[PDB]
C-alpha cells in the first residue's frame, strides 16, 4: 500500500507518435513494477513485467524503464491498436496497487 | 486454454448478498495466487482480496476486510467471492486475475468481467 502516482492523466497524438507514461512509487519496491493496457469494457492485459520485460506476444515498440523510484513506459510509435487506457502496478508488497491511469487518446484534428 | 471466466453478479440492494465465480481452465487454481480486483463505473483498478488455493491464505483489503470472503474449491477448480452487507460503494465490474507462477508475480491472466450493481 505505496502508492503509484501515475502521469498523464491524459494524452493526446498520432499514429506514428513516441509516448511515454510515468509512474512514481511511494517507496522502493525494487523492480516489481507491471503495466496493464486496457481498452474500454475489456479486462486488462499484461504488456510490462520486472519493470521492463515484454510479456509474450506484446509488440516491441513497447518498453518498460526505470529510475529509482521512476519508473515509465514508452511506446516508440504510436499504432491504431494502442489507443486504450494504460495502468502501473507495483507488487512488491500486499496491497498491490495501482497508478490512476493514462487515456492516450488521438488529436482529431 | 489457460483462462478464467467469471459469474454471478447482478442487480442487488444495499445490505445485500452476493456469490461470484471464477472458473479456471487450462491450469489448476491450487498452484497459483488467485486476485479478484474491482473496477468503479468512472474510476480504475482496486485490487480486493486474494488467496493460495493449496494453503487457503486469504489477504483482504481494508474496503472489503469483514464484509468479503475469498474461497476456492480445488477440485472444482473455481475461486468464490462472497460479499455480503453490500454497500452502495461496491458498484463495479469484478474482475479475478492469476499470478503466473514463481518469481512472476504479474497478473498475466484476467477473467472477464462481471458487474455488481448495487441501488435500491
Amino acid at each position: 500500500d505505496i502508492q503509484m502516482t501515475q502521469s498523464p492523466s491524459s494524452l493526446s497524438a498520432s499514429v506514428g507518435d513516441r509516448v511515454t507514461i510515468t509512474c512514481r512509487a511511494s517507496q522502493d519496491v525494487n523492480t516489481a513494477v507491471a503495466w496493464y493496457q486496457q481498452k474500454p469494457g475489456k479486462a486488462p492485459k499484461l504488456l510490462i513485467y520486472s519493470a521492463s520485460f515484454l510479456y509474450s506476444g506484446v509488440p516491441s515498440r513497447f518498453s518498460g524503464s526505470r529510475s529509482g523510484t521512476d519508473f515509465t513506459l514508452t511506446i516508440s510509435s504510436l499504432q491504431p491498436e494502442d489507443f486504450a487506457t494504460y495502468y502501473c502496478q507495483q507488487h512488491y508488497t500486499t496491497p498491490p496497487t495501482f497508478g490512476q491511469g493514462t487515456k492516450v487518446e488521438i488529436k482529431r484534428t | 486454454e489457460v483462462q478464467l471466466v467469471e459469474s454471478g453478479g447482478g442487480l442487488v440492494q444495499p445490505g445485500g448478498s452476493l456469490r461470484l465465480s471464477c472458473a479456471a481452465s487450462g491450469f489448476n487454481i491450487k498452484d497459483t495466487y488467485i486476485h479478484w480486483v474491482r473496477q468503479a463505473p468512472g474510476k480504475g483498478l482496486e485490487w480486493v482480496a486474494r488467496i493460495y488455493p493449496t494453503n487457503g491464505y486469504t489477504r483482504y483489503a481494508d474496503s472489503v476486510k469483514g464484509r468479503f470472503t475469498i474461497s476456492a474449491d480445488t477440485s472444482k477448480n473455481t475461486a468464490y467471492l462472497q460479499m455480503n452487507s453490500l454497500r452502495a460503494e461496491d458498484t463495479a465490474v469484478y474482475y479475478c486475475s492469476r499470478w503466473g507462477g514463481d518469481g512472476f508475480y504479474a497478473m498475466d491472466y484476467w477473467g472477464q468481467g462481471t458487474l455488481v450493481t448495487v441501488s435500491s
